[PDB]
RNA sequence: CAGCGAAGGAUUUGGUGGAUUACUAGCUAAUAGCAAUCUA
């Protein structure tokens, strides 16, 4: 048929590098480990918000995304999770701590669920972030909601916050670690159980503002 | 001119009925191109 | 055939071809007549710069040509022509059909040998007239006198006779009465040349074995022999600035200078010409002067020069060897290939079968330069192989120049015969370049081509495979491996996106370039042996195995034209720079001129040579082809340049054939339609005042007018004539006692805006109506003649809102369309 | 798309060398410096010559059948060329400084003064091909010693009549056998003889020299010898005669002189006609009418241009140009006219068809540094170094509104709103951005940040974001309106001169001093793309320098760079000699354009012959907002460069069934549509032509409801460029209106696809026929009042 | 003698001089090898202007890195901004142009900020 | 050392010739003469 000759010669180099390293040069993926093609993302109006489109090596993409309005739309939602997973007082600051769990917790997702982990959490921040809510139509301090549509910046704003605090929560004193937590949080709001903090979050929002419309 | 034209780069150039007015605007034919509010 | 396309210019590049040249002598300086086949050509020899070209050429080949002061005699098939500046003064028919070959010119006689030994003298008419034109009586040499006449000369201070030098003898005749005077001695060998000594009544003669014999024509001896052993001598000249020199001229291309008084050899210059060629064929010295001009039949003109003697007092005898001043030269053998190196049609590059690479200039030919073959250093350091005595590279297949980086690094890349490597060459140092690219395959290049980025260049290799290595650092960047038999076309895109190769597999195969994938291949019905890609349009042209011209583009891949005619293979062909037309050349000595908007062919020239290159020029000033014979390059000019050439097929709706379309006057009668003329008519005659501020026929056709009730030729006048006629004839028009002229003008414009032309003229004269004496029409209001006049004007005017709403509805809907 | 040839020069009407009228006297020819314009006056349109002399021309003449012109330059290389095929025909060096040629009154002779010979050469045919020699020399003539000034042809062309510096002046026969008729010599001057004409009958001869003495010579008895029979002087003092013509039918002299005052004189009673003055400059050339009504003068030093009619005293064209000194243009909203703003201080309005300046606008105190259009063609602001931006009404031409600083600051660079509320300008010297409203005239802001001085500003004309950029090696984006005072300062490689915005203000192209024209996202700033441009660029080596052209760093940049209205390529030039074209998806050079060959300019070589000069530079580029041209400011003029569809078979998906001949069989069997996307696949003009003449008006809307839309731009603008100057007025508003009404939805969501062709046909509609349509509006309410109302005394 | 070039890669307070030439293809920072960077999960921060372009372009030439100041972040961060423009300049100066620019085209791309840093803060609203 | 490598290779420099603008010939007292000479 038809084939392209572009290397003359096999490439070798002096300072030898892992095998694993130079096959990263035919696919850039996650961690060396997760591809980033044939993740899509399943609820439309959220893709062009959850941005699975430009391939990382890992998440510290040291870029500048907090000095225009919707340019956090565009920051990788890998690393997006990440830093929404470094806040609290006691570990600001200490996103290669945030990297870390991040790496541990898709490798259990994947051992887990014998499938793309950076598929997973993309199904987990669209089914997570919520489609409604309610603001308070003051009166002057009338105790009345009305229910509002929600944008889908902030629907993925809030499904990062959900995920994470409940991950937070769920492993405030018990034997299990954020990265475990976190990994048992984003497989459960994949598939949509009603078994975790976040989807039982947006349904109560969501049912609140079906209420009050 | 003088004083400009040594401080640049690039150059610079430099009774009858009438000197013909070589140089004048306003004409696409227009007489009355005063304004409304200035008439 | 005469064409109505290109008709013929020049043949560039020739200097030469053998015939011994003549010199001349207008005051001080020198000028060298050289013959190039059919055309002479005059050379200053002070700088060796081309003066004049012959204007026509002529029926057949010139064989003998001499020159006197202003004037140049040239010998062709018959007769003599007395050519001034080029242009032919007079043509002298021999009574013979014997063909002249040999001519002498002295006082008021011109004598032309022909070759069956006939002497044809030819006289001036009275002494002051400028060359010999009336016949005047014919001399033969039989064959008891001497053998073939193999030179014809008049020696000095020989009162109208002539020296007729034989094959075996020398005769001298009295031209005025006919005579024989006398006969001498025969000679042992049989004599080639002859040349007149600056001495008193002696001559030199050149034989067939190797001696040069000094005749004495008045004592009938020999006065000295010279002998240069299995040499034939081809020339003898004299030197003539107090140092006594001979320069014999020998057909193994040698030059030997002999010293006369002391009867040494001052030097030898070996190899001056190609044996091969005909060695050296012409070398005389321009008297007074130290300087030879040598020239060749290898298409070589050459100047060599004697210093002054290097020893201070002794000269004479310490004779410093000859050296060489000026040349011109051209290809020695025909082209082989042919590009034009600029948009300018300024240089073009050929190259021919004696494997030398020649710029050409069409402007100048003094520019014109051999691209040298000095090979560059090594990258990295070490030896670079090849032949001590060094050749010139294998003869040129193909090539493909693109100066858009020129002077920045290598700019031609050329393939050479049966070998695999494509080199590389620099046009601007003119010189080749670093690199060589291999095909990587054992396969011999089969065609190049190279980006007009500048970056790329492609080799296409007898194996079929594509290699594009990068022309700046020389190095493989990509392979394509499509083709399994030879690559013959490869070309790219003016973006460099998608290029396009094709085989002689019959295969073109389309790729994407960035992308390194392909877009599609397409198999045509015969092996393919060349492409050439039109790069604005995006139509590359495909000569067939088939003897078609298969036209297709490159976008949507489908064969668009094919263009059937020629009887044998397509030597070559090429796109019109605004590519309309394609012009091919093929076998059956035929060049051809295809419109592939029509499809058909334009124009076709029987050609006796057959045509091996055709190049247009990048602007459309120029053909260039390449034969078979000849060692120049063939120049046309396109006649389609400065007139309009019909695209009706020729074997053996004008405004469509000429391709224009003369708009026709009024679509439709009912249809509004301005004035053929300028725009600003209208402007004009609406404000004529302010702008000149800021700066009788018609009443009788009137009058007529008003009688038929036709004003139509009334209506051609106000047409015609200038805006200042019009406000003139407008504003004196009869506004007192019983209102004719008026009315009649008003139901004249009613009758022209009934026939919805010329009709915003036809509105600007009744606004120059009512402006002039619209006061007397109001004064008198409700008369019934000018208010019935008014009511069938506004009847018919009232019907003028269709443009209103029309330009209402555009500016509407094209506001808000562009806008929102 | 690519395939731009040299149109039109704007500016300067006049460089150096003889005016010449055409025969019929339609059109003058002008030596614009080393082109030729020739300026059709009443069709009112012009043109340049495509060929380009290597030095300033010093002479010009073509043949009363005005089939062939020759141009003479300043050492004597002359140009023949076909006048009505406009391609030259031959390239011939004579060796020295030409003064005059002349055709012959019977066309087929020419002479030509080189040096002190009188060389007469006769002329080749227009019909004949070009050959290697077409020029057959007659004679040269060498009866003077000193150089000859001037030739001048008997009325039959039997006699000519030549003037030297040497104070004499001859008369040559043409033919050996009257020799004798013309024989003689006519002495007496005191200075250089200017001219020496025969009159009407050639009986008397009139010699007019430089110190100001007209001399009628007769062939009277004091035997019958040529005396002189009455010397006549201006008796102009200090000034002195510069150039003199005679039209012999009307007996008109018309001598200008070194101060600017030309009279002219009935000559020879000699009474003085006229006395007036072009200006302060000396009057270079005069030249006359065939029938002797139009006087067109020249003077150099302004680069100006009179044709004055004497009878009517008024001048038909007052148009002075500017050599070198002009710093900017721009288009107006419909590529009608260009404006020009020029060192010398002032605004120019040049119309493009006919290449003449409508107004001009003196009252910058100094060099106007840029001009902007704004309100749609209503308004145009310019910036200037003594320190003023001001706004100019185009409709009565008022200066409305001047904006200063509060810091005594020249302006360099504005850039205007959208929805022109506000006008922003940058220094050279101040690192702020000025920010003025312009419905107030006060200072609205001044906005800082750049720490460097803001090279170019540009408004985005859809979002209306500023964008300005400087040498202190950034871009910076402002956005001004609603609550933000936001800035968003994008790094770069180098400093930064001549930023430009897409159409649609997505994305800024900023050139740089590296050599690179980098292209970014706006919204999000991230760098989309870059071409490197500094190795396809021309830059010549000066005279007085000393380093190469290829080891330079004069001139290997883009100091003005502009977008295409598709938003799809870049326009470039700078202080260099080449302008760059490219297409900014692929970074790819499509063309460079070598934008002078004059030698008498300084950057044009490169290589220098091994045997200040006004550097030759582009200073401003813009493309055409209506049709696909672009105009470069160069030292020059107003270089237009434009494609034309006439030349150029450029298919689009034709197959081998589609022919003209098949376009003709489909309109003949009045398949309508078919015979119109033949047309569009055939992409020949005249075809398109033939068969949009050829749809009649019942089914203009159903072919124009089904052209499929690939073919909807070249329909569009095929109808703009033809309804121009197309006189089917109707019908091409029909075709407009159908064309609208039928997909003019595709055109609104598909806006900058036809953001050209649709501005080209609102060129149309309020430039031609809303003219009309105002012509006959007031026919109508004229004849309602003259009729509806009461005239009784 | 050799070809060689020296690039300079920075962030808040590390720097990193990278000496480029041609040679066997051995990319040393600090001495060390390139696959010895700690903290060892930015060691693919490290990596990406080697498995941008293919290691082909680094099998002819040999780098060398000297990282002085800054945290460990900020250090890799310096060493891949030095790698990227040290092979940038070298195919600019010693290779050809289209592969230089093929280098810009495919690091910026990626992110400009190996090649262009952020440099010079705050904003004084 | 390896490698490159055809009766040698590298570096430096002086002189001359040709291009560095697009080719209609020299001289003079120039409608022609001269160019061997303008002068009786």
């Amino acid at each position: 048929d038809f084939e392209v000759v572009e290397e003359f010669t096999p490439v070798v180099l002096a300072t030898p590098i892992p095998e694993e390293v130079q096959q990263a040069q035919t696919e850039i993926k996650l961690f060396n480990k997760w591809s980033f093609e044939e993740v899509e993302v399943k609820d439309a109006s959220l893709v062009d918000y959850v941005q699975v489109r430009q391939p990382i090596f890992v998440a510290h993409t040291a870029g500048r995304y907090a000095n225009k309005r919707f340019r956090k739309a565009q920051c990788p939602i890998i690393e997006r999770l990440t830093n929404s997973l470094m806040m609290n007082g006691r570990n600001n600051g200490k996103k290669l701590k945030a990297v870390r769990i991040i790496k541990h917790t898709l490798d259990i997702i994947n051992v887990l669920t014998d499938q793309n982990p950076i598929q997973v959490v993309v199904d987990a921040i669209t089914n997570t972030g919520p489609r409604e809510d309610t603001t308070r139509v003051g009166g002057g301090g009338a105790a009345r909601r009305q229910a509002v549509d929600v944008s889908p910046l902030r629907r993925v704003n809030q499904a990062i916050a959900l995920l994470t605090i409940g991950a937070r929560e769920a492993a405030f004193r018990n034997i299990k670690t954020i990265a475990e937590t976190l990994a048992e949080e984003l497989i459960n709001a994949a598939k949509g159980s009603s078994t975790s903090y976040a989807i039982k979050k947006k349904d109560e929002l969501e049912r609140v503002a079906k209420s009050n419309r | 001119y003088k004083l400009d034209v040594l401080s640049s780069v690039h150059f610079v150039p430099k009774t009858p009925t009438i000197s013909m007015e070589d140089a004048q605007p306003l004409y696409m034919s227009n007489a009355s191109s005063l304004a409304p509010q200035e008439i | 055939k005469n064409s109505k396309i290109f008709s013929p210019f020049r043949i560039i590049g020739n200097v030469s071809n053998g015939v011994p040249f003549a010199t001349g002598t207008l005051g001080s300086t020198f000028y060298i007549v050289t013959c190039v086949g059919k055309t002479f050509q005059i050379y200053d020899a002070n700088t060796l710069h081309l003066l004049f070209v012959s204007e026509k050429e002529t029926p057949s080949s010139i064989v003998a040509l001499s020159a006197h002061f202003h004037y140049v005699y040239a010998a062709y098939e018959n007769k003599v022509g007395i050519y001034k500046r080029g242009i032919e003064e007079h043509l002298l028919e021999l009574e013979t059909d014997a063909n002249v070959e040999h001519l002498c010119i002295f006082g008021d006689y011109l004598c032309a040998s022909t070759d069956d030994n006939s002497i044809f003298i030819y006289k001036k008419s009275d002494p002051q007239d400028k060359y010999p034109s009336e016949f005047y009586t014919k001399l033969t040499v039989t064959e008891i006198q001497g053998g073939e006449i193999v030179s014809l000369q008049h020696l000095a201070t020989y009162l109208n006779k002539l020296t007729v030098v034989t094959k075996s003898n020398v005769l001298l005749f009295n031209v005025r009465t006919g005579k024989l005077v006398f006969t001498s001695n025969e000679f042992p060998d049989q004599i080639t040349t002859a040349e007149p000594a600056p001495v008193l009544d002696i001559i030199a003669l050149g034989t067939v074995t190797g001696e040069v014999i000094m005749f004495n024509m008045r004592k009938g001896k020999r006065i000295r022999t010279i002998k240069i052993p299995q040499s034939r001598i081809s020339s003898l000249s004299f030197r003539t600035d107090g140092s006594s020199h001979l320069s014999v001229g020998t057909s193994s291309g040698d030059l030997i200078f002999y010293d006369l008084d002391r009867r040494s050899r001052i030097h030898v210059l070996k190899n001056i010409h190609r044996e091969s060629y005909g060695g050296v064929t012409q070398a005389t010295f321009l008297n007074g002067q130290p300087i030879i001009v040598t020239s060749g039949g290898d298409n070589s003109l050459k100047e060599y020069v004697f210093d002054p003697s290097l020893s201070q007092g002794s000269g004479d005898v310490v004779v410093q060897p000859p050296r060489y001043l000026r040349s011109r030269g051209g290809h020695s053998q025909p082209p082989s290939y042919i590009a034009f190196a600029d948009s300018q049609s300024h240089f073009m590059l050929s190259a021919s079968k004696d494997r030398s690479l020649w710029s050409f200039s069409l402007r100048k030919d003094a520019q014109s330069q051999e691209m040298s073959q000095r090979l560059h250093k090594k990258q990295d350091g070490g030896r670079v192989g090849g032949s001590t005595i060094k050749s010139k590279f294998p003869e040129i297949v193909a090539l493909a120049i693109e100066n858009a980086r020129i002077g920045e690094w290598e700019n031609i890349i050329t393939a050479h015969k049966d070998e695999k490597f494509a080199r590389t060459w620099d046009m601007r140092n003119k010189r080749v370049g670093r690199w060589t690219f291999d095909t990587t395959d054992d396969g011999f290049v089969k065609s190049v081509a190279m980006s007009q980025c500048g970056n790329f260049g492609f080799i296409g290799s007898s194996n079929g495979s594509i290699t594009i290595y990068n022309m700046q650092s020389g190095i493989l960047r990509k392979k394509y491996k499509l083709h399994k038999r030879a690559v013959t076309g490869i070309s790219l895109d003016g973006m460099n996106r998608k290029m396009v190769s094709c085989g002689l597999d019959g295969i073109v195969g389309f790729y994407d370039f960035n992308k390194s994938t392909l877009l599609g291949k397409l198999k045509l019905d015969a092996p393919i042996t060349a492409m050439v890609y039109h790069r604005s349009s995006d139509l590359f042209a495909l000569a067939l195995d088939d003897l078609s011209i298969v036209v297709i583009d490159a976008v949507t891949q489908r064969v668009v034209r094919q263009l059937w005619g020629h009887s044998n293979r397509i030597t070559a062909f090429d796109f019109s720079p605004e590519g309309r037309w394609i012009v091919s050349a093929s076998l059956d000595s035929t060049i051809r001129t295809w419109d592939l908007p029509t499809g058909g062919c334009i124009d076709g020239i029987i050609v006796d040579n057959v045509a091996t290159n055709v190049k247009f020029s990048p602007n459309g000033d120029l053909l260039a082809t390449t034969h078979v014979t000849g060692n120049g390059i063939c120049i046309w000019t396109n006649r389609a340049q400065f007139k309009t050439v019909s695209t009706r097929t020729i074997d053996e709706l004008n405004d469509i054939d000429f391709n224009t379309y003369t708009s026709l006057e009024q679509i439709d009668k009912e249809l509004l339609t301005l004035s053929i003329g300028p725009r600003s008519k209208m402007n004009t005659l609406l404000h004529l005042d302010v702008i000149r501020k800021r700066s009788s026929h018609f009443t009788k056709q009137l009058r007529e007018g008003s009688q038929s009730k036709d004003y139509s030729s009334l209506l051609a006048t106000l047409i015609n004539f200038s805006p200042a006629a019009v406000d003139l004839e407008i504003r004196s028009l009869n506004s007192f006692e019983p209102f004719d002229e008026i009315v009649w003008f008003i139901d004249a414009l009613t009758q022209g805006l009934k026939s919805n032309k010329n009709f915003e003229l036809y509105e600007t004269f009744m606004s120059l109506l009512f402006k002039a004496h619209g006061d007397v029409i109001h004064a008198n209001n409700k008369n019934q003649d000018i208010a019935s006049a008014l009511q069938n004007w506004e009847d018919v005017h009232k019907k003028e809102d269709r443009l209103d709403d029309l330009v209402k509805f555009c500016m509407g809907v094209a506001a808000f369309v562009t806008t929102a | 798309k690519s395939d731009f040839k040299f149109s039109n020069l704007l500016g300067t009407v006049y460089r150096q060398g003889n005016i010449t009228f055409s025969d019929d006297g339609k059109q003058l020819l002008s030596p614009v410096g080393n082109r030729v314009s020739v300026f059709d006056l009443i069709n009112n349109k012009s043109f340049t010559f495509e060929y380009e002399h290597r030095k300033n021309i010093a002479a010009i003449d073509l043949n009363k059948q005005g089939t062939l012109l020759i141009s003479i330059d300043e050492d004597g290389r002359a140009i023949l060329v076909n006048f009505k095929a406009r391609n030259v025909l031959h390239h011939f060096n004579f060796k020295e400084k030409c003064s005059a040629v002349k055709f012959s009154p019977d066309g087929r002779l020419f002479a030509l003064a080189s040096g002190r010979f009188l060389q007469i050469w006769k002329t080749p045919d227009v019909n004949k091909d070009r050959q290697f020699a077409p020029f057959v020399r007659h004679r040269v003539h060498a009866g003077h010693f000193q150089d000859i000034t001037s030739l001048t042809w008997s009325q039959d062309s039997r006699f000519i009549l030549t003037t030297s510096k040497d104070l004499s002046a001859k008369i040559w026969s043409v033919d050996s056998e009257e020799k004798n008729l013309a024989a003689t010599t006519f002495n007496g001057h005191r200075d250089y003889v200017m001219g020496a004409f025969f009159s009407h009958d050639q009986e008397k001869i009139y010699t007019v020299s430089k110190d100001g003495a007209v001399f009628v010579w007769e062939f009277t008895k004091r035997k019958y010898s040529w005396r002189i029979t009455k010397k006549h002087f201006f008796y102009a003092n200090q000034a002195k005669v510069k150039c003199v013509t005679f039209h012999p039918a009307t007996r008109l002299l018309a001598v200008g002189f070194t101060s600017g005052e030309f009279r002219l004189y009935d000559l020879p009673d000699f009474t003085l006609i006229q006395q007036l003055s072009m200006g302060q400059n000396p009057v270079n050339t005069v030249s006359v009418n065939q029938t002797g009504e139009w006087l067109a003068f020249g003077s150099s030093k302004l680069g100006q241009l009179l044709v004055y009619e004497w009878q009517s005293e008024s001048y038909i064209l007052k148009q002075q140009g500017h050599f070198d000194s002009t710093n900017s243009l721009a288009y107006s909203p419909d590529g009608s006219r260009v404006v020009t703003a020029s060192e010398d201080g002032k605004i120019k309005v040049w119309d493009i068809t006919s290449g003449f300046c409508l107004a001009t606008f003196e009252e910058h105190t100094s060099s106007v540094t840029a001009v902007q259009f704004a309100k749609r063609g209503q308004v145009m602001f310019s910036s200037s170094l003594d320190g003023t931006v001001r706004a100019w009404d185009l409709i009565r031409y008022r200066n409305f509104r001047t904006f200063t600083g509060t810091e005594r600051i020249q302006f360099n660079c504005l850039a205007v709103d959208p929805s022109g509320e506000v006008v922003c300008a940058g220094s050279l010297d101040n690192f702020d951005i000025h920010v003025w409203s312009v419905q107030t005239g006060q200072l609205l802001d001044a906005l800082s940040g750049h720490e460097g001085p803001v090279s170019c500003l540009s408004f985005s004309q859809e979002n209306s974001v500023l964008a300005s950029a400087s040498w202190d090696k950034t871009i910076r984006i402002w956005s001004i309106f609603g609550r933000s005072q936001q800035v968003e300062p994008i790094e770069v490689y180098s400093d930064v001169l001549a930023l430009s915005m897409r159409p649609d203000g997505k994305e800024v192209a900023v050139s740089t001093l590296k050599g690179q024209i980098s292209i970014f996202n706006i919204e999000d700033a991230k760098q989309v793309g870059n071409i490197d441009c500094r190795k396809d660029i021309i830059s010549g080596r000066f005279n007085q320098d000393r380093f190469t052209a290829k080891n330079s760093e004069r001139s290997k940049f883009f100091t003005t760079i502009h977008y295409s209205f598709d938003g799809m390529a870049i326009v470039a030039g700078g202080n260099n000699n080449s302008i760059c074209l490219y297409d900014v998806p692929n970074e790819v050079l499509l063309k460079r354009f070598i934008v002078s060959r004059n030698m008498a300019l300084n950057g044009t070589l490169e290589f220098l012959n091994s045997k200040m000069r006004p550097e030759v530079r582009v200073t401003s580029v813009q493309f055409s907002p209506t049709a696909n041209a672009f105009a470069a400011a160069s030292t020059e003029g107003l270089l237009i460069y434009s494609t034309n569809d006439t030349i150029l078979f450029d298919p689009f998906d034709l197959d081998v069934d589609v022919t003209p001949h098949s376009t003709v069989e489909a309109l003949r069997e009045k398949q309508f549509l078919n015979a119109l996307v033949m047309a569009f696949r055939l992409n020949e003009e005249y075809l398109i032509n033939k068969v949009y003449e050829a749809i009649p008006i019942k089914e203009i809307p159903l072919v124009a409801s089904n052209i499929p839309a690939i073919y909807l731009p070249r329909i569009l603008k095929f109808i703009g460029d033809f309804a121009i100057e197309s006189q089917h007025i109707e019908f091409n508003l029909i075709w407009i209106k159908a064309l609208l009404s039928a997909s003019g939805g595709y055109i609104n969501e598909h806006k900058y696809l036809f953001s050209t062709a649709m501005r080209s046909i609102q060129r149309f509609i309020v430039r031609v026929a809303k003219e009309v349509v105002n012509t006959t509006t007031d026919n109508k309410y004229t004849y309602r009042f003259l009729v509806s109302t009461d005239g009784s005394m | 003698a050799v070809p060689s070039v020296q690039t300079f890669g920075k962030k808040k307070s590390a720097t990193a001089v990278a000496h480029v030439k041609a040679g066997k293809g051995l990319i040393k920072v600090n001495g060390s090898p390139i696959t010895l960077v700690e903290p060892e999960i930015l060691r693919f921060k490290v990596y990406e202007p080697l498995l941008l372009v293919g290691l082909d372009k680094f099998s002819n030439i040999d780098i060398r890195v000297r990282v002085t100041g800054g945290g460990h972040v900020s250090q890799v961060y310096a060493i891949r901004q030095a790698i990227a423009k040290g092979l940038v300049a070298y195919h600019q100066k010693y290779v050809d142009e289209q592969s230089k620019n093929e280098l810009k085209k495919a690091f910026t791309s990626y992110d400009r900020t190996l090649l262009i840093a952020d440099s010079r803060r705050p904003e004084p609203k």
